[PDB]
């Protein structure tokens, strides 16, 4: 069928109404849902190196002498190189230093109880990293076997750019963090969950099971303790069912992978520039320079062999000056990882803004490849219903008795458990429960507050 | 034209510029000086030689 | 006029309080408030073009078309390179409009606040004052509808729009991604999350409680005590109109965001301007029409000077590319800057300080502005500060394990007449002695600089 023109939905919030008066309606969830988001952060450039003499010539002596002339651009070239190079190796330092923690749980097999956890490690990485690692398109890698995968001991079909790197005086240099000590490092932070609370959790180590720490952070949304302690089956079950959603996950409807996908063809992209450019005439009789050589009186040989030198140092400088840049991006997107580390992974957070929107509950983060991936576990609101709430109560035979709900809300009750006509209840779920000194707090009283003539335990007169 | 410019048998789905019309030529018009005139008026009046 | 003055550069001191011996101090307290307002203008994007790289480069001439075909490489390179720029200007706003919705809202209806003058109200719609702005800047006119008959010769001759000038250049400006009433609903939605604020993070529940009485629970937020906040409700909506109302005197060359606004027009402007400068620049060519040089050469000639022709005028196509990757990037971080304020300085109060208005932080309000949002902050400004005694707590002299300190607030030596006792309480937002009460205090662990009070305190009473 031909194409349909459509028009763009718009997706209106639920409107409340506004009352006047002393009382209020109020627009609380019934039911809710975990689920996930993810995020790529970068954190570097592949650091590559170039031989400024192979580049532009391959030994032949009258382009040695000729670029003598020049040679000065190419410590040019060669220093900045080194340069952004080192940044890079800075910035990894930088970031582990924030990822070390001095003292972690063991981890072992079971670990986090009725939930799954796929994330741990096959003791190695772990099989969601290894899966990223399969998605991904990326080129075989470097360093062993090498030199000898360019050779011709070994097949016929290799097409990597790496063969060509010791064409083009191309040197790629290792990755600093080395996998193994990488793979460490995502377990010590696995090591630091059970968990953040219990105050700051900056000196000392709570050491508690997995479960125990998520119904402490349920408690820190204002989830009652009376609901988690009713649902904790309920809840591991719906925790599985959004985390088992990464099996779909490596998609390429997934932003997240996509961007992971995209930072590695950029890398691809800036060799493959490079490579198409040694075929590149300036106007010169032959891409080669040895040919013009062969084929001209030395007189006029130099003036073809000039145009193509010229042009052959003005690709260097701009790719020196597109890596320069790129870098310097790198860098700052690096900040951003470690603020994330040091805040979504860290602690529960209560800024909303960062991390995925629901909320804030535990986060993780996976090692990917020139970069890190963050996995967002998230609290989902669902079927709102409106009920009548009061902005607090007090008693009628004395204005000075005033109390107002901590983390909840007075509603009328609507429960056949609670003899009272108001009740306590939890912000974050419809769980209305009887009033009691332990979820309320005196307050200075307010005209709007309820004046209650009858039956108040807080205080009982 | 989309396909050749992604050197592909095969282009991802997207929204893409395309070259624009050139519209139309149409015929010429031009302003010069006119009227200069060989005056050959003196063959018609008087007796001729 | 005079001549000119040389002046020193003004230093204002801060005011001086001494730093004091043993167990009491100096305290400076503000006697008076206003309101103010701060503003900022936070760039999202940048205008989306494309260029034909064909009609840019050549009229169609055939010679040009014969040799272009040795750089046809070239082109895909910079439509490629302009085509990612402008998705990844949409990926942004799609970005942020998802955390800009909220799940639910009130109503917007005439005469909301209450006293509150709310010049922000849609005329039922933008706002008032989001047509202030556009009013302010000076745009060229939109394309699309009419578009094209607003170019042709069935129009005024005195048109000088780079907006027509785009059908000569080979120019496209694509159409933004939102039309600008779902982006005005957006913001409306942004109107109707206000209240709840207060009452934990508010993630999820929806106070729906009027917005005057959101205030004064703000207030309180900011340690300003109740009784006086009672006291003063009129008052404080009508300082908070004047500062509301000077908004429509914000609007000039003065107000520095304003300014900012002003740029980013200009900045989109200028470089499609450039562009049409070079359209004439010869490279030493024989013109810099290709016309002409078909006209007055022989065509073994007439190919050179084309190349030479062509040379430049793809030299200044790469360039400009470069020069709007660079834009993208800076725009795409402006924008998650922006997403950060919506999530702080927008849907709650903040204790940061730093971000939002420089007077501690009370509600703020954001609107759609040409290529950005703007906002807008209210603060509180202290005023008339005066010095005087505090202690850091009290405690029994006959049972010194019960030691109080102030919540909120600080312990103070009265100067008041109405309290009969020695010390009092005042908030930490103004001045305004009130007796001690166990609801302005918590129990502590005992210090050696609390006073002994061998006399009456009510909590404890003992």
């Amino acid at each position: 069928g031909e194409m349909r023109l459509a028009s763009i939905a718009f997706n209106h919030p639920i409107q409340v109404d506004q009352l006047n008066s002393s009382y209020f309606k109020l627009s609380i969830p019934t039911n809710f849902s975990f689920g996930v988001t993810q995020e790529y952060i970068q954190t570097t450039i592949q650091k590559v190196t170039v031989d400024c003499k192979q580049y532009v010539c391959n030994g032949f002596q009258k382009c040695e002498q000729l670029l003598r002339e020049y040679g000065q651009f190419c410590s040019k070239i060669n220093q900045a190189l080194h340069g952004a190079n080192l940044r890079q190796d800075d910035s990894v330092r930088n970031l582990f230093a924030s990822v070390k923690s001095s003292q972690s749980s063991p981890i072992i097999p079971g670990f986090g109880g009725d939930f799954n956890l796929t994330l741990l490690e096959p003791v190695a990485r772990s099989a969601i990293e290894d899966l990223l690692f399969d998605k991904v398109t990326i080129a075989d890698p470097g360093y062993m076997q090498g030199y000898d995968d360019c050779m011709q001991q070994g097949p016929a079909s290799a097409r990597d750019l790496i063969c060509a790197q010791y064409v083009a005086g191309y040197k790629v240099l290792p990755p600093l963090m080395d996998v193994n000590m990488e793979a460490a490092y995502t377990s010590s932070l696995l090591g630091s969950i059970a968990g953040v609370g219990w105050t700051a959790g900056l000196s000392s180590f709570a050491a508690i099971p997995f479960a125990q720490s998520i119904f402490y952070r349920l408690n820190g949304v204002g989830i009652t303790q009376q609901v988690l302690s009713e649902n904790q089956k309920l809840i591991a079950n719906k925790f599985n069912q959004a985390l088992g959603a990464m099996q779909t996950g490596f998609t390429t409807t997934n932003e997240a992978f996509h961007k992971v996908q995209d930072a590695v063809n950029n890398n691809a992209q800036a060799l493959s520039k490079l490579a198409s450019e040694l075929s590149n005439t300036f106007g010169a009789i032959s891409a080669s320079i040895g040919d013009i050589i062969q084929r001209l009186d030395p007189p006029e040989q130099d003036a073809q062999i000039d145009r193509l030198i010229n042009g052959r140092l003005t690709t260097l400088n701009a790719f020196v000056a597109q890596q320069l840049v790129r870098s310097e991006s790198a860098a700052l997107s690096a900040q951003l990882a470690k603020d994330k580390v040091n805040e979504c992974v860290k602690a529960q957070s209560k800024r909303s803004g960062f991390c995925g929107q629901g909320t804030h509950i535990v986060s993780f983060v996976v090692n990917a490849p020139n970069g890190l991936y963050f996995m967002h576990v998230g609290y989902y609101p669902s079927n709102h219903i409106e009920v009548v709430s009061a902005y607090g109560l007090c008693d009628a035979a004395n204005p000075t008795n005033c109390i107002a709900p901590v983390n909840g809300y007075f509603i009328k009750t609507n429960n056949t458990r609670i003899v009272d006509e108001w009740s306590y209840t939890g912000s974050s779920f419809y769980a209305p429960e009887p009033i009691t000194s332990l979820n309320t707090k005196y307050v200075a009283p307010q005209v709007t507050y309820q004046n209650i003539s009858t039956n108040l335990p807080p205080p009982l007169l | 034209q989309l396909h050749c410019s992604y050197e592909s048998f095969d282009v991802e789905s997207g929204v893409y510029s395309v070259s624009s019309f050139e519209a139309k030529p149409s015929g010429s018009v031009v302003e010069q000086a006119e009227g200069v005139e060989c005056d050959f008026s003196p063959l018609l009046s008087g007796t001729p030689p």
